[PDB]
RNA sequence: CUUGAGUCUCGUAGAGGGGGGUAGAAUUCCAGGUGUAGCGGUGAAAUGCGUAGAGAUCUGGAGGAAUACCGGUGGCGAAGGCGGCCCCCUGGACGAAGACUGACGCUCAGGUGCGAAAGCGUGGGGAGCAAACAGGAUUAGAUACCCUGGUAGUCCACGCCGUAAACGAUGUCGACUUGGAGGUUGUGCCCUUGAGGCGUGGCUUCCGGAGCUAACGCGUUAAGUCGACCGCCUGGGGAGUACGGCCGCAAGGUUAAAACUCAAAUGAAUUGACGGGGGCCCGCACAAGCGGUGGAGCAUGUGGUUUAAUUCGAUGCAACGCGA
């Protein structure tokens, strides 16, 4: 029911999946969408196209809120990391700032062991 | 082939209507090198179709082709050890050829008695967009849509 | 890799700057390397291999590739 | 006596060691807000988590471990090893000029100390990871690889253990023998005219001459030419095993045989072949297409069975309408 005009698009782009989440500038989430829910599984949801349609879906979902400006915070190494932002722009927000917030540790916790494939 | 960009071969246009496309259709239809028979069948089908549907033989034929050509087909790209069905835009010469092939196969299947009759019925159906060749095209498109995620990552 | 789209900057252009900034930062490379635990011995060995290969290649190009190829 | 060896003076660089604080990023968990059906994972799945509201996102809190960038064939250390920042204690190396002692040196069986990781004892701690273990896949099976979990352990204190491909697979000390390109850290002169010119020490990387080597290669940091001392080897297996001794809480470590058995076992390089190596390329090899065979009847050849005989031969492609 409310209007905000200016949101943040948090694009969590892991290798398996892309989660797009539109939020108010404060942190409160408005709508979200994933390639999984967008209708892609496995090899198909780990692709740029899936991310794009997820982004489109998210934009549609938050259409009620009437969001006009949008800053995008990209996280993780992902097949989308670009498709989502392109899709969002096409869906027709003014992209104001694009920021990378991928969490790199300063040599912290030990990663899991290497896969033998 | 590996090392060949061979020149496309010369097809003569059919005598009745002077059309290369029609000639190609006749060739596809033909069996056992029996061209005369194929041309007779094609002409009979065209004449019936023109009478039933309208304008000319060539215009009716074109309409059917338009409703049965595929924009996109799928190939199997096998790079990551597994095979990805990738969509791919089908070039115009192939579009005509594939459509013609589909139409002839559908006609062969069809239950009407004479070949000419089957062909005429199939063509008319294609024109309307409720036949089997058209169904085949639809299936091809459906597959392409399904595998659209693998379109521009070959 | 923070970017702010300037006044009258096209979107494609903005995207280009963002990608360049990320590449310069080296975020993707860092994440990929930190995906799994490389053993210290493995890290040392890889470093040694990289150093050897780089040196050998440079020497080969500059000094060995000063002859008539045809 | 002063050239080896050491002392003193002044500086230098350093993840050298011990102790105590602290910082930020990130993971985990906890509480709360927003919010809604997915998340997670894989080659593809499932187990797992989520409508009891997860994942995502913002705030706050707890706690443990490790210190991104700098970061380097860089540095330090006898080796093992050492990596945020700050302080306290502390060892060594190097250069400069002198001054001092006056062979005080080198090596070392026994002996003594130090000695990664795993492991052990006692007491803490426990985020992440993860032997064992559990479930899901894969598979002929899969007590594995992959996935989701996960306990010892990894961390701290103090003891033990005492071994590693603990490797430069190269014992320590000293002298001598053509070069080139670097890195690092001192120092003398040159106006530093600029980041710069010419020297002279230390450590260090690569290339290469003579010489050496079975060859590969080593080559002023030698595997070259020599001297001192030590350690060790004498065919493969049996076997670094048994017995005995010593050490250890244990796991085990260390010292260390014999019978019996074979005529080889090995090192380096060469030519092939092969690779679920790599690069380049071709062929109805695939792909794109068209028509068949495999089902039916019959012809024909073969296997088999049968027969008195069913003549003999061909029998993966490259025998089977073949000799015929
Ligand atoms: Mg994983
Ligand atoms: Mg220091
Ligand atoms: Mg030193
Ligand atoms: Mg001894
Ligand atoms: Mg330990
Ligand atoms: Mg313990
Ligand atoms: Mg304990
Ligand atoms: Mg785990
Ligand atoms: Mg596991
Ligand atoms: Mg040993
Ligand atoms: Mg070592
Ligand atoms: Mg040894
Ligand atoms: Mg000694
Ligand atoms: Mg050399
Ligand atoms: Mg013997
Ligand atoms: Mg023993
Ligand atoms: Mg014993
Ligand atoms: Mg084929
Ligand atoms: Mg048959
Ligand atoms: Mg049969
Ligand atoms: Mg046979
Ligand atoms: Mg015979
Ligand atoms: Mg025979």
């Amino acid at each position: 029911r409310k209007q905000v005009s200016d949101g943040v698009a948090h694009i969590h782009a892991s290798f398996n999946n892309t989660i797009v989440t539109i939020t108010d500038r404060q942190g409160n989430a408005l709508g979200w969408a994933t390639a999984g829910g967008s209708g892609f599984r496995g090899s198909r949801k780990s692709t740029p196209f899936a991310a794009q349609v997820a982004a489109e879906r998210c934009a549609d979902a938050v259409k009620e809120y009437g969001i006009k400006n949008l800053e995008v915070m990209v996280k993780g190494p992902g097949p989308g990391r670009e498709s989502t932002i392109r899709a969002l722009n096409a869906a027709g927000f003014r992209i104001t700032n694009i920021t990378d917030v991928t969490p790199i540790p300063h040599n912290g916790c030990r990663p899991p062991k290497k896969r033998r494939v | 082939p590996r090392r060949r960009v061979i020149g496309q071969r010369k097809i003569l246009p059919d005598p009745k209507f002077g059309s290369e496309l029609l000639a190609k259709f006749v060739n596809i239809l033909m069996v056992d090198g029996k061209k005369s028979t194929a041309e007779s069948i094609v002409y009979s089908a065209l004449e019936t179709l023109a009478q039933r549907s309208g304008k000319s033989e060539l215009e009716a034929f074109e309409v059917a082709l338009e409703n049965v050509r595929p924009t996109v087909e799928v190939k199997s790209r096998r790079v990551g050890g597994s095979t990805y069905q990738v969509p791919v835009e089908v070039r115009p010469v192939r579009r005509n050829a594939l459509a013609m092939r589909w139409i002839v196969e559908a006609a062969r299947k069809r239950g009407d008695k004479s070949m000419a009759l089957r062909l005429a019925n199939e063509l008319s159906d294609a024109a309307e967009n409720k036949g089997t060749a058209v169904k085949k095209r639809e299936d091809v498109h459906r597959m392409a849509e399904a595998n659209k995620a693998f379109a521009h990552y070959r | 890799p923070v970017i702010k789209v300037r006044e009258n900057e096209p979107f494609d252009v903005a995207l280009r700057r963002f990608k360049r900034s990320c590449e310069k930062a080296g975020v993707l490379a860092e994440v990929r390397r930190r995906e799994f635990y490389e053993k210290p011995t493995t890290e040392r060995k890889r470093a040694k291999a990289s150093a050897v290969k780089r040196h050998a290649k440079k020497l080969a190009r500059e000094n060995a590739r000063r002859t008539r190829l045809y």
